[PDB]
C-alpha cells in the first residue's frame, strides 16, 4: 500500500468517445458537460492538447489515442413559456427559438 | 423551470507520467535460462496491466 | 540566469497560435495604456495612470 | 556543500579564482523572447492578459558556468554559486559545439534543484546527453561533490554525482529531444502553491 508501481487496469478504463449527445467529460484535469463534434484542425502542436477561449471557456480538444481533433459545444438548457386562462383547464406551451 | 438534460456516460483523458513496465517483453524472451543460472530482474517506477 | 516575478503580461496571438507581441504592462506609461485598453495600438484619449 | 555522502575524494583543493560576470544583453520581450506559452491550451486571433511568473524587462543576466581540469574547490559548491530559488528562474544556455573527427557533438552544463538535497526528499536534475534531455526529479542521494564529465574527449575524472545501487522512488520520469544544430536554448522554471 505504498509505492508508484500501480496498475491502470481497474483504475479507469478508456473505451471510446461519443458524438452528438450531451455527455460529461473529465478531460486533462478539467471537467464539464457538453456535445462533441468532429473538425479538421491543423493548429495543434506536439505539446498542445486543448483549444481554449479568450474568456475562460473550452472550445475544443484533441485525443492523442487516435490523433483527431474535436469541437465541444454546450447543449441546450432553457425554459418554456406557459399561457394560462382562468376558465380553461389546460395550458398553452411555447418553446422560444 | 429550465430543462437540463442529463449526461449519458463519462469520458476521461489523462497523460501517464511513468512509462510502461513491458514485463511481457522480458517474460517472452527467446533465451530461456536454466535453473542453474536463473535470471533476476528488478522493476520500479513504471505502470503495468 | 535571471530571476522571475509575478507580473501581468499582454500577449497577442495570430491566426495560428504563434505569439507575436508581448507587453510588460509595467515598463513605461505606454505599456500601461496598452494593457488598460487591452489593445496594441490604443485610441486617442486622456487616461489616468 | 549540497549533499552529505562521501562519494569520491581524488583531488580536493581550495582556491578562489572565479567570479560571476554580468552579461551585456538586455531582456527584450517585444517580439516574444522572455515569455512562455501557457499550459496545453491554444489561443487563436486573440489578445489576452496573463498574470504569471515572468522576468522583468530591462535587466541583466549572470553567468554560473563552472569548468575545471580534474580539480574541484570547496568554494565552488557555496554562495554565490549556490544561489537561492526564491520564486523562479529564466536561463539562456549556449549550445557548445565540438567536433570529433568531423562529427558534431552538443553538450552544456546541468542543473539541480532541491530543498535539502537528501535522500528523504525529492530533487530535480536536468542534464543533456548528445541532443537528448533527461528530467527525472527523483529522491537521489547526491554527495557534496557533484560533477559531470563529457562523453566526447572525456576528462580524467568520472561522472559521479549520485550513489544509488537501485533506482529510488519518485513520481516523474521522461526523456525529451531537441535540435542538435541550434546555438541558443531557453528554460523557465518556477513553482506555485506547491506545484512545480
Ligand atoms: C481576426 O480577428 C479580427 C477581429 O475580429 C478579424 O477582423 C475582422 O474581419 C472581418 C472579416 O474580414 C471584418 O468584417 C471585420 O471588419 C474585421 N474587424 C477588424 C476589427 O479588423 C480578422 O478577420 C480575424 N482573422 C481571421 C484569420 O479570422
Ligand atoms: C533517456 O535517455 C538516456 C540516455 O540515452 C537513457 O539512458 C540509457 O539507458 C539504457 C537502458 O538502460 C542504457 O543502456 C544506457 O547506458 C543509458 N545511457 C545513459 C547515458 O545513461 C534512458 O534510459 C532514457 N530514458 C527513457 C525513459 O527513455
Ligand atoms: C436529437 O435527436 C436527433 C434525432 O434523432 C438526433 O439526430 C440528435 O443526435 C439528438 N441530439 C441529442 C443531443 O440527443
Ligand atoms: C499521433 O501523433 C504523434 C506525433 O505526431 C505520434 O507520435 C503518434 O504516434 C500519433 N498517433 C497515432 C495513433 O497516429
Amino acid at each position: 500500500n505504498s509505492g508508484t508501481t500501480c496498475s491502470n487496469d481497474l483504475l479507469q478504463p478508456n473505451t471510446e468517445v461519443f458524438t452528438d449527445v450531451c455527455v460529461d467529460y473529465d478531460l486533462y484535469g478539467i471537467t464539464g458537460q457538453g456535445i462533441f463534434k468532429e473538425v479538421s484542425a491543423v493548429y495543434y502542436n506536439s505539446w498542445q492538447n486543448l483549444l481554449y477561449d479568450s474568456n475562460g471557456n473550452i472550445i475544443g480538444f484533441k485525443d492523442f489515442v487516435t490523433n483527431k481533433t474535436y469541437n465541444i459545444f454546450p447543449c441546450y438548457a432553457g425554459r418554456v413559456s406557459a399561457a394560462f386562462h382562468q376558465n380553461a383547464s389546460s395550458l398553452a406551451l411555447l418553446y422560444r427559438n | 423551470s429550465g430543462f437540463t438534460v442529463k449526461p449519458v456516460a463519462t469520458v476521461h483523458r489523462r497523460i501517464p507520467d511513468l512509462p510502461d513496465c513491458d514485463i511481457d517483453k522480458w517474460l517472452n524472451n527467446f533465451n530461456v535460462p536454466s535453473p542453474l543460472n536463473w535470471e533476476r530482474k528488478i522493476f520500479s517506477n513504471c505502470n503495468f496491466n | 540566469v535571471t530571476p522571475l516575478s509575478k507580473r501581468q503580461y499582454l500577449l497577442k496571438f495570430d491566426n495560428r497560435g504563434v505569439i507575436t507581441n508581448a507587453v510588460d504592462c509595467s515598463s513605461s506609461f505606454f505599456s500601461e495604456i496598452q494593457c488598460k485598453t487591452k489593445s496594441l495600438l490604443p485610441n486617442t484619449g486622456v487616461y489616468d495612470l | 556543500v549540497i549533499g552529505d555522502f562521501n562519494c569520491t575524494n581524488f583531488a580536493i583543493n581550495d582556491l578562489n579564482t572565479t567570479v560571476p560576470r554580468i552579461s551585456e544583453y538586455v531582456v527584450d520581450v517585444s517580439y516574444g523572447l522572455g515569455t512562455y506559452y501557457i499550459l496545453d491550451r491554444v489561443y487563436l486571433n486573440t489578445t489576452i492578459l496573463f498574470t504569471g511568473y515572468f522576468p522583468k524587462s530591462g535587466a541583466n543576466f549572470r553567468d554560473l558556468s563552472l569548468k575545471g581540469t580534474t580539480y574541484l574547490s570547496t568554494l565552488w559548491y557555496q554562495k554565490p554559486f549556490l544561489s537561492d530559488f526564491n520564486n523562479g528562474i529564466f536561463s539562456r544556455v549556449k549550445n557548445t559545439k565540438l567536433y570529433v573527427n568531423k562529427t558534431l557533438y552538443s553538450e552544456f552544463s546541468t542543473i539541480v534543484i532541491g530543498s535539502v538535497f537528501i535522500n528523504n526528499s525529492y530533487t530535480i536534475v536536468v542534464q543533456p546527453h548528445n541532443g537528448v534531455l533527461e528530467i527525472t526529479a527523483c529522491q537521489y542521494t547526491m554527495c557534496e561533490y557533484p560533477h559531470t564529465i563529457c562523453k566526447s574527449k572525456g576528462s580524467s575524472r568520472n561522472e559521479s554525482w549520485h550513489f544509488d545501487k537501485s533506482e529510488p522512488l519518485c513520481l516523474f520520469k521522461k526523456n525529451f529531444t531537441y535540435n542538435v544544430s541550434t546555438d541558443w536554448l531557453y528554460f523557465h522554471f518556477y513553482q506555485e502553491r506547491g506545484t512545480f
